[PDB]
């Protein structure tokens, strides 16, 4: 599942 | 060039708008991010993480009901108001307009737009933390124990309220706890919202960029999809664009976007 703000 | 867009606009039948925090804050909305956006002690990323919500549940959601109250004072601005009409007036004419947005403030269904997805959720939805339930959610104070809790100045009281007092699931066989139904970091976005926007982003022939860049989160999972196709891409926000260089539209979304859509 896509990460909020990819994760950063 | 505006013409240029007009012409576009005028010929487009499925218009989808995606918007970022520029256009909720030019309402005065706070994000809590960055240069002295604090509440309390904390800046956003600190508090809005399932790990925080585990450690101290009451100074979460204080920081939620406040946000929640907040509320109360800000209206849509002139942007959010220029979509919702242009979503009911196209409508009118069989041509669609949806809306994906990054925030969580309700502002665009305030203006009155009806086809927004909000990918990362609502302020004034709640999720359940043992059965799941969503629910939309605008009591004031959304449980009498946080009443008039919350406040921003880094020198308050924790209210240090206990976790049965905090807002409970109302289907009394559960009474579980309830979260903001918000994405926090750290987490996925529902699957079953994306399906729909790329759906959507497929069907599209004029893509709009509201108050955030192409170039970045979330409009980046997206934009590309769309260019790939041909679409046209119009962005407004406050970004400088290089002296060398689809459509950009510098200035407030407050300003730029109504005589755009008109
Ligand atoms: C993510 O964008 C952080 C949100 C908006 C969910 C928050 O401020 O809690
Ligand atoms: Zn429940």
């Amino acid at each position: 599942g896509v990460l909020k703000e990819y994760g950063v | 060039d505006l013409t240029a867009f007009r012409e576009h606009f005028a010929k487009a039948k499925h218009i989808a708008i995606i918007t970022g925090a520029g256009v909720s804050a030019e309402s005065g909305v706070p994000t809590f991010r960055g240069p002295g956006g604090f509440w309390r002690k904390w800046q956003a990323q600190d508090l809005a993480t399932p790990e925080a919500f585990s450690r101290d549940p009451s100074l979460v959601w204080e920081f939620y009901h406040y946000r929640r109250e907040v509320m109360r004072s800000k209206m849509p601005n002139p942007a959010h108001l220029a979509i919702a009409e242009c979503e009911a007036r196209l409508g009118q004419q069989g041509r669609s307009v949806v809306i994906i947005t990054q925030n969580i403030d309700e502002l665009h269904h305030r203006a009155g737009s009806k086809h927004v997805y909000e990918i990362h959720g609502s302020l004034f939805k709640t999720r359940c933390m043992s059965c799941g339930e969503v629910k939309a959610n605008h009591k004031s104070p959304i449980c009498p124990a946080l009443d008039g809790k919350g406040a921003p100045d880094p020198n308050t009281k924790e209210a240090r309220i206990p976790v049965e007092l905090l807002p409970r699931c109302e289907r009394k066989s559960c009474n579980g706890l309830l979260r903001p139904h918000v994405v926090w970091f750290g987490e996925t976005l529902d699957s079953d919202i994306l399906t729909a926007v790329e759906r959507e982003l497929e069907k599209c022939d004029l893509c709009l960029v509201v108050g955030t860049s192409s170039i970045v989160y979330p409009a980046a999972m997206f934009a590309p999809q769309v260019a790939s196709r041909g679409v046209p891409v119009a962005e407004f926000n406050m970004e400088c664009t290089p002296a060398t260089q689809k459509y950009h539209f510098e200035g407030p979304c407050g300003s730029t976007l109504p005589p755009a859509l008109e």
